[PDB]
């Protein structure tokens, strides 16, 4: 039994940064497709 | 009165700087030992080691980047250091003036070695060769090729027979002083050496490496004869007891691991330094070691005889 | 911006010397990515605070991103955009102590800035480029956040 | 327009796989 | 979920069973997961139960469990203690039953081996390695153990040949495929790299392997750290990347390796204020990320805030690296040169050049801060003649650094062009030093002609004591 591997060694606790960073990125997307 | 291992002394604030080198030399007609050492901030000190306490003698200057490698003789009262800008300096240790200085270009003269007889100067160079100048003529007299790449690491035999060089790939190289002959180019390790030694009766060559690794080759045969483990980072300096049954090594791990060739263990550790320590060397007659690191400190350590 | 200093800060010990005050304990606490020191006294009924939390440490001279400077009175209908909103622990105070190990020939490489949130007091001590901002008899502002 | 000659890489370097002792 | 539920029950039980050996037992095995200090509490309880009552030795076991408890810590003498402990428990023990005692000796072997790697005890760990592969061949994880630490000793071929050996046994192992690209990517070989992890992700139960994926996406991220004229293949590459780390992100949003390649992507792309603040957010998640804090550190850089970036460069070297990673020392050394303290930049490459002698980067980099500090030295008009005198001797090392690079030099990195122009502002430098050590030696003088004014009146300052004496 072994409780560290390669999946779980990428993570996180707990923190979820998926709707920060996506909402970062979805402002970063909105500012370059605006400007031309 | 049972002898153990254990500090004896501590010099701190020793130099400005990170202490890069160190050197332990014995002297019959003055009877006092003596220390020298140089470091990144660009000076060389003199101290004497008397009365289980270290005093300053002299403190030269005149290196225009780092100090690093200090040599003294075996024999004569002199000393010699290199620094960063390939400038190399002999030093009168009886009165602390400069005797001479050799300017080997930008790339040359990375670090010094005394020969046997004290009457000559080798250093490893960037290009690939070992350089050998003349003590007192103080130019180069020739030059040993080894076609490989910057050599970190020198030494020279007692009987005088070979001089070692340790490259930055690993490959350890012999050369034979008499006939300046590549005796042997063994693969040693896969990273850089940054110091390799000789023992006493010229029998084994010890050499460290960044891998944490410290190789012991029988130089008649050039045979592995062991391999040993258990510094925890680059293995900085190695040293042989004058007893010839042990031997000394530095680590950046900032510990100094005693060796018994014999039985291929470390017989101590020193933690005591706080940072990598760079030089360790031994005294006259073994019974004390002396450690210089970037923490800008001088130990000393008590050794069993 | 207005921000003095920031860092993320562990819980080492709450009152060492047992605890003095029914609401309010003293933390001691040590940053890690600029190696201070802190010592805080937390209104801790509002706020708890147990050994081992971690908080991100904010000291601005201003609550306004903008860097616009204050009155120092209260103006709670005010609805700008406030650096409070991020934060759980506000407090005001006064800086009111500034000590250094200068000496009569070299500057300070440690300081140690002493402030005072209506009388719970703050301590804090590293390396003096961290501490340039504080000035003796200027108004901050501190913000708390505990993260997982 | 002289200055360090230093370029700079922002990385992202996996871990290694780690092998911790097994429990049994 | 229902592990925290089972916790509570056994912690309930536990509480009102003070002696239950197997709850004790049943509460580690669970806070072995995230409690580490907890279930060592929970197995030394049971310990202490089956000493003390039972009056029975420690299963095998438990002590292998404790000893690897230990050894996540960091005792790695009470791991060895109790490692060897288990290997001794289950060899006593083995009569009873010799073919269970046998695979719990093999596992606790193995245990013990992985710990002598950590106590740098290398040959005894190879040589119980190797003694576990003789008997059992098909233990991969010795297999790679053996290419770990073959690739650690810097013996790439052997590490391969160690790996393919783990492959053999297992055709589809994804730790060795793993290991076998991070081999072929630290050589930086792509092609085989890219498809040891794609043939991960070609596999059936690793459809979607967030490791894989996440060193396919740093395949692309590392085409953007060499400057390239392409636009165009340098935006593609941005927006593949960027792709791969959003995937996996969205399949994990945990990720702390996919946030981090976002802000680098992101910084690489121009935008700092965002990746500062997703790497801000990482920096809050965890610590233990040194690329995190280069990354908060260049960030830094990039925004004026010297002061944070030097103490970041110093305190991510000291954390994360027990030798001097010389690229790190550069980075440091270019963020005392932008804050302008060229004393400490000129020790930080000396510092650099100890460790790397032979690298052409640091010698220009040496040589344009020896000939920054002596021109600062120069024009000042205050310096006494010992500093002008140092500074023309710097002058001239930097002159022949810059002739020497010029004349040799890695143009992968830096323009030779551009050394030949500092060479010959250096020399420029050094003709109209002679003025400047001229003017040094007048100041001089009329430093000694003030002096003896000074000891002229002191002097008749004496004179009036001997008025009051007579």
């Amino acid at each position: 039994r072994v409780w560290r591997t390669r999946t779980t060694i990428l993570q996180s606790t707990g923190k979820n940064f998926s709707k920060n960073i996506f909402a970062i990125l979805q402002s970063v997307k909105a500012r370059e497709e605006g400007r031309a | 009165m049972t002898n153990q291992y254990g500090i004896l002394f501590k010099q701190e604030q020793a130099h400005d700087d990170a202490i890069w080198s160190v050197a332990w030399g014995t002297n019959k007609k003055e009877n006092s030992e003596t220390v020298v050492t140089g470091s990144l901030d660009d000076l060389v000190k003199v101290w004497k080691w008397r009365d289980e306490r270290l005093d300053l003698q002299w403190s030269l200057e005149g290196h225009q980047l780092g100090v690093v490698s200090v040599d003294i003789s075996h024999t004569l009262p002199i000393a010699a250091s290199s620094s960063l800008d390939a400038h190399i300096r002999l030093w009168d240790l009886e009165n602390g003036k400069q005797i001479k200085s050799i300017d080997a270009g930008p790339v040359d003269a990375w670090t010094l070695a005394f020969s046997p007889d004290s009457q000559y100067l080798a250093t490893g160079t960037h290009v690939g060769k070992v350089n050998i100048f003349g003590v007192e003529s103080g130019k180069k007299e020739y030059s040993l090729d080894t076609r490989g790449k910057f050599i970190l690491s020198i030494a020279y035999s007692p009987d005088g027979k070979y001089l070692a060089s340790g490259a930055i790939d690993g490959i350890i190289n012999i050369f034979d002083i008499a006939t300046g002959k590549l005796l042997h180019t063994l693969e040693g390790h896969a990273m850089p050496i940054r110091s390799l030694t000789f023992s006493p009766d010229s029998q084994l060559l010890v050499t460290a490496s960044d891998d944490g690794y410290i190789k012991i080759y029988d130089v008649q045969h050039a045979n592995l004869a062991g391999t040993l483990s258990g510094h925890a980072s680059w293995v900085l300096n190695v040293a042989f007891c004058p007893d010839d049954t042990h031997f000394v090594s530095s680590s950046s791990d900032k510990s100094v691991k005693v060796w018994d060739v014999g039985t291929r263990t470390c017989v101590h550790t020193f933690f005591d330094h706080q940072d990598q320590v760079w030089g360790v060397k031994y005294n006259g007659n073994g019974s004390k070691i002396v450690s210089v690191g970037d923490d800008q400190e001088i130990h000393i350590y008590d050794c069993p005889i | 911006a207005g921000i003095l200093f920031e860092d993320i800060f562990d819980v080492k010990d709450i009152d060492p010397e047992g605890k003095k005050f029914d609401r309010v304990s003293r933390l001691h606490c040590e940053s890690e990515s600029f190696k201070m020191d802190l010592i805080l006294d937390v209104n801790i009924q509002i706020y708890p605070v147990d050994l081992g939390d971690k908080f991100r440490l904010v000291i601005a001279s201003t609550l306004y991103e903008d860097g616009t400077l204050d009155d120092g009175e209260y103006n709670p209908t005010d609805d700008r955009p406030s650096r409070a909103d991020q934060f759980e622990y506000v407090m005001y105070g006064k800086v009111y102590r500034i000590e250094g190990d200068e000496t009569s020939t070299e500057a300070a490489t440690r300081l140690s800035a002493y402030v005072s949130y209506g009388g719970l007091l703050m301590r804090l001590q590293g390396d003096a480029n961290n501490l340039h901002g504080f000035e003796v008899d200027s108004r901050v502002y501190l913000l708390m956040k505990k993260l997982a | 327009r002289s200055g360090v000659v230093c370029r700079v890489k922002y990385c992202n370097s996996l871990p290694d796989i780690p092998f911790d002792p097994k429990f049994i | 979920e229902k592990r925290d539920i089972a916790k509570g029950h056994l912690k309930k039980v536990t509480e009102q069973y003070p002696d239950d050996v197997e709850a004790w037992i049943e509460l580690a095995q669970i806070l072995e997961q995230t409690d580490i200090q907890g279930a060592l509490s929970a197995y030394g309880t049971a310990t202490r139960i089956l000493q003390e009552k039972v009056q029975a030795d420690v299963p095998p076991e438990i002590l292998n469990n404790v000893g690897a408890l230990h050894f996540r810590l960091g005792n790695l003498g009470e791991a060895k203690k109790y490692f060897l402990a288990s290997l001794d428990r289950a060899k006593a023990e083995a009569e009873h039953d010799e073919h269970y005692y046998n695979a719990i000796s093999v596992t606790t072997s193995y245990n013990l081996a992985r710990l002598y790697e950590a106590m740098c005890e290398f040959h005894e760990a190879e040589k119980l390695y190797k003694n576990i592969l003789r008997e059992h061949p098909n233990y991969v994880d010795c297999y790679l153990r053996l290419g770990a630490m073959a690739r650690d000793k810097g013996n790439f071929y052997e590490a391969s040949d160690w790996f393919k050996e783990a492959l053999q046994i297992n055709q589809d192992h994804p730790d060795a495929w793993s290991l076998i690209g991070n081999l072929h990517l630290a050589k930086q070989e792509w092609g085989p790299g890219q498809k040891k992890f794609e043939r991960i992700l070609k596999q059936p139960s690793t459809q979607s392997d967030t490791y894989s994926m996440l060193a396919l996406g740093n395949v692309w991220l590392q085409t953007l750290h060499q400057p390239t004229r392409d636009r165009e293949k340098e935006k593609r590459h941005q927006d593949r990347a960027l792709a791969i780390y959003k995937q996996v992100l969205r399949n994990d949003a945990k990720n702390l390796y996919a946030a981090n390649g976002i802000g680098a992507v992101l910084a690489h792309k121009g935008y700092f204020r965002e990746a500062r603040d997703v790497f801000a957010q990482v920096r809050e998640a965890t610590a233990d990320i040194s690329d995190v804090w280069l990354n908060l550190a260049h960030i830094y850089v990039e925004q004026k805030q010297y002061i944070s970036a030097v103490q970041m460069y110093e305190n991510c070297l000291r954390k994360f690296y027990k030798h001097q990673n010389t690229e790190v020392v550069l980075y440091l050394a270019r963020a005392l040169f932008k804050c302008g303290k060229l004393q400490e930049c000129k020790q930080t490459l000396l510092k650099a050049r100890h460790v790397a002698p032979s690298d052409t980067v640091l010698m220009f980099n040496v040589a344009l801060v020896l000939q920054r500090l002596a021109t600062s030295v120069l024009k000042d008009e205050k310096s006494n003649l010992k500093e002008v005198l140092n500074a023309v001797k710097e002058l001239e090392l930097a002159h022949r650094y810059f002739s020497y690079l010029s004349k040799v030099g890695d143009k992968m990195r830096f323009d030779l062009a551009l050394a030949a122009t500092e060479a010959r502002q250096c020399s420029d430098l050094l003709s109209q030093a002679q003025y400047h050590v001229a003017r040094a030696r007048k100041q001089d003088e009329e430093e000694r002609e003030l002096r003896a004014k000074q000891e002229q009146e002191k002097e008749l300052l004496r004179q009036k004591l001997l008025k009051e004496q007579e």
